[PDB]
């Protein structure tokens, strides 16, 4: 069960990248289960509850999530296990 | 036949005593926290609520004044618009905060449901079990309300 249900949805989560100021893209932000947390590239998932920081211009949200939080089953269901799985080599 | 009547062994495990007690000490724990989550949590969300309105009814304001404004009034429009948002953002932060910890409250007030329910407790456990679905039912529809005033925001940008 999700920590925050009420960010189950990707326009919920979207929402909150108003005026976002980084290079990190905020639909895939979104679309990997992150909300901004309203500080600096703050973003959490909605799921796991996992909480990330400190951003690359370039980066792979949905690759940081399965990194930090593989143990999340919002980003197994979207993802699959295998994937997770790569990332961890 | 008839039933055979009985009786002699006490049923004396420790464990049933400590479970039996448990469940009901858990059970009032439960209810406790569930009120006052609940309580803590719907009033975050009917104070967003009104940070998101507030901020909506700004923009409907500000568009209306599209072109009768002049270059300071605009910026003042603004900046009202700003500190608006900044209230509605901490608000959101609160109510995902709070939102959290009733998960908890719900999930510990339905493993306690259950126990009573295994431990033949029927009584609490149907309190228990009819209380988690009133709590449910309720913040339920405030989110949903919640969600209207939040589609407004979003037509007004």
């Amino acid at each position: 069960l999700p920590r925050n249900p009420s960010m189950a949805d990707y326009e919920a989560r979207i929402f909150t990248f108003g005026t976002w100021i980084y290079s990190v893209n905020k639909e895939q932000l979104a679309r990997a289960g992150f909300y901004a947390l309203g500080e600096g590239d703050k973003v959490k998932c909605f799921h796991c509850g996992g909480g990330l920081t400190d951003w690359k211009p370039s980066e792979d949200p949905w690759e940081q999530h399965a990194k930090w939080y593989p143990g999340c089953k919002y980003l197994l269901e979207q993802k699959g296990q295998e994937y997770i799985n790569n990332i961890h080599l | 036949a008839v039933p055979i009547a009985q009786k002699s062994e006490p049923h004396s495990l420790s464990s049933e005593a400590l479970m039996r007690r448990a469940v009901s000490l858990v059970t009032d724990s439960t209810s406790t926290d569930l009120s006052q989550t609940t309580y803590a949590l719907i009033e975050a969300i009917t104070e967003y609520t009104k940070a998101v309105y507030t901020l909506t009814s700004l923009y409907r304001q500000y568009t209306s004044l599209l072109g009768k404004m002049n270059s300071e009034e605009e910026d003042e429009v603004w900046q009202v618009i700003i500190g608006a948002r900044a209230e509605m953002t901490s608000k959101h932060q609160e109510y995902l905060k709070l939102e959290t910890t009733w998960m908890t409250a719900v999930g510990l007030s339905e493993m306690a449901a259950e126990a009573a329910y295994q431990t033949g407790a029927d009584q609490a456990s149907i309190t228990a079990r009819n209380h988690i679905q009133l709590v449910k039912l309720q913040v339920e529809e405030v989110h949903q309300l919640s969600r209207k005033a939040e589609t407004k925001l979003a037509e007004a940008q």
